[PDB]
Formats: C-alpha cells, sequence, structure tokens
C-alpha cells in the first residue's frame, strides 16, 4: 500500500 | 548571528517552504460554500489533502532526506503528517487569511461533525502558538524539525535522522536569540509547542476510528485508514 506516497516521493 | 552556511540552509529551506501555498479555489470555498456539517467537512478534507501534497513536496527537498533508507522516508512522512497538518493549519489560521476568513473557518471547523474532545485542544493549541508570534522562518524550520523527528516508530536508522534534524534546530535556536533577545527561554517555549503537537496523534486517531464521510485516497493512505 505504498503506491500514492511512493509515487509522490519518487516522481520527477 | 548566522554563519554563511546556516544562511544558505535557511535560504534553501525558505525557498522550498514558500514554493507551495493555499490555492484560491479552496480559500474562496471557505468564504462562499454552503455551511453544513457535510459541506464543512468536505472543505476541510480538501485542505488536508492539498496539505499532504505540499508536505511531500517540501519533505523531498529537505537536505539529506532523499539519502535515507526508502522505508525510513515513508515512516517519517506517516509519522509526521498529522502534526505537520496541525502546524500548517495554525499558520493559516493566524497569519495567512483575512480576519473574515479566519472567523468563518473557525465556525466551519466547529460544525463539521468533529467531537468536542478534539475541537477544544485544537483551538487552545492555535491560540498558544499565536501568542508566540512566529515568523515564517520559524514555521518553516519547526515544520522541518517535526518531519525529521528521529523518534518515530519503525525508523531503522535514527542516527541518520538526528543528523538531518540537528542543523535545523541549531538555526532555529539562533533565530530565537535574534528576534527575541528580550526572552532568553523563547527557543524552549517553541519546543514546548512540539509537546502540545504530539497530543494530536491520539486525538486524530480517535476522531478517525470514530467515523464510518469518505476521505480522499491520499489521506487514507497516509493516515492508515
Ligand atoms: C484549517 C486547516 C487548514 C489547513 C490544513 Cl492543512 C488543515 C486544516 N484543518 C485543521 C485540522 N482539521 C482536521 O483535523 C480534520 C481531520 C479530518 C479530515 C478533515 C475534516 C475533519 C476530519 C477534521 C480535517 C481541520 C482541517
Amino acid at each position: 500500500d505504498h503506491q500514492l506516497l511512493r509515487y509522490l516521493l519518487d516522481k520527477d | 548571528e548566522l554563519t554563511p552556511d546556516q544562511q544558505t540552509l535557511l535560504h534553501f529551506i525558505m525557498d522550498s517552504y514558500n514554493k507551495q501555498r493555499m490555492p484560491q479555489e479552496i480559500t474562496n470555498k471557505i468564504l462562499k460554500e454552503a455551511f453544513s456539517a457535510e459541506e464543512n467537512f468536505l472543505i476541510l478534507t480538501e485542505m488536508a489533502t492539498n496539505h499532504v501534497q505540499v508536505l511531500v513536496e517540501f519533505t523531498k527537498k529537505l537536505p539529506g532526506f532523499q539519502t535515507l533508507d526508502h522505508e525510513d522516508q515513508i515512516a517519517l512522512l506517516k509519522g509526521s503528517a498529522v502534526e505537520a497538518m496541525f502546524l500548517r493549519s495554525a499558520e493559516i489560521f493566524n497569519k495567512k487569511l483575512p480576519s473574515g476568513h479566519s472567523d468563518l473557518l473557525e465556525a466551519r471547523i466547529r460544525n463539521s461533525g468533529i467531537s468536542d474532545e478534539y475541537i477544544t485542544p485544537m483551538f487552545s493549541f492555535y491560540k498558544s502558538i499565536g501568542e508566540l508570534k512566529m515568523t515564517q522562518e520559524e514555521y518553516a524550520l519547526l515544520t522541518a524539525i517535526v518531519i525529521l523527528s528521529p523518534d518515530r516508530q519503525y525508523i531503522k536508522d535514527r542516527e541518520a535522522v538526528e543528523k538531518l534534524q540537528e542543523p535545523l534546530l541549531d538555526v532555529l535556536q539562533k533565530l530565537c536569540k535574534i528576534h527575541q533577545p528580550e526572552n532568553p527561554q523563547h527557543f524552549a517555549c517553541l519546543l514546548g509547542r512540539l509537546t502540545e503537537l504530539r497530543t494530536f496523534n491520539h486525538h486524530h486517531a480517535e476522531m478517525l476510528m470514530s467515523w464510518r464521510h469518505k476521505f480522499t485516497p491520499l489521506l487514507c493512505e497516509i493516515w492508515d485508514v
């Protein structure tokens, strides 16, 4: 269930 | 006085903190939307959700934060979300709105289905913080210090977090000597509000289990709802 926060952290 | 590297760190933090603010559509929704528990609740859900986005953007730019273990990154975000939300909400409530919008936002908060158990410590905390008369630098640093708290649960490398937090504390400490030499315990007073802040973890957990209005998927993820 990381999906949203992980996306927000990793995105450029 | 601030050494030039402390000045470079402050300037870098402030650029990240000023970079994202409150969108006009939400602010106007405070003034113009229907007043009812469900509608008041929805506005607040929408402010909290925008705050999460802003919080992640600010957190990712903190010096050293991207060098931490990926699981630690997530634990810090999750652990600090509520506290950071309350700190930003205090800033907005005291400093970033016209006198009209503060009164109306207070009303909306008081009639959004939230228990009195939670409302009273909230407004007490906002008045407490408001009496410190913090500058924007002080809000930015305290937000950064709260996010880089090494004592969150399930942090593997606590020493690594301490190293990132400490320079921010040292800068905040120098700003309390400079902007209020009158009050030599001002720094400790600020850190006293972190203690008040931590109580909102319990209050917020309580308000959450005491539901079921829908939250957003981002809120559910970061609050573990
Ligand atoms: C007034 C402000 C401005 C900015 C931000 Cl980021 C948050 C706030 N709030 C202060 C705290 N607060 C809450 O605890 C919630 C938590 C949760 C979702 C939503 C509606 C209910 C239940 C109260 C927001 C009001 C919204």
